[PDB]
């Protein structure tokens, strides 16, 4: 039960990001850009606990 | 700090659910530089 | 053990699995406290 929305950039590698991207640093969040035409299993569900 | 024995009641519980790492205390000054009282 | 008096200390104190607070005070010069990581507006 731990919520974390913070966005400061993923360091994949050594080298510091500084905030923007480049190489070995990602931005921590995508998108799952769902779709009609994908399949089941990719297709978006709502989940209530 | 006296010498003898003490239980704590319970007194709240929030559902706040953050990390969490470090902490500082909250004085209250009083402007009559400034003067305040004594406290440990 | 902390002394306020002049006497400002109001450092950042580590966090733990849990603390225990003692005040020796009259006129109620202490007041909250703050909890936090970071203690700026990046993280809650
Ligand atoms: C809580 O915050 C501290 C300071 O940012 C961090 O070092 C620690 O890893 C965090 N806790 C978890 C479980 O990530």
């Amino acid at each position: 039960f731990e919520r974390d929305i913070s966005t400061e950039i993923y360091q994949a590698g050594n080298k510091p990001c500084n905030g923007v991207a480049g190489f070995n640093c990602y931005f921590p969040l995508r998108s799952y850009s769902f779709r009609p035409t994908y399949g089941v299993g990719h297709q978006p569900y709502r989940v209530v606990v | 700090l006296p010498q003898g024995f003490s239980a704590l009641e319970p007194l709240v519980d929030l559902p706040i659910g953050i990390n969490i790492t470090r902490f500082q205390t909250l004085l209250a000054l009083h402007r009559s530089g400034w003067t305040a009282g004594a406290a440990a | 053990w902390f002394h306020v008096i002049k006497r400002f200390d109001n450092p950042v104190l580590p966090f733990n699995d849990g603390v225990y607070f003692a005040s020796i005070e009259k006129s109620n010069i202490i007041r909250g406290w703050i909890f936090g990581t970071t203690l700026d507006s990046k993280t809650q």
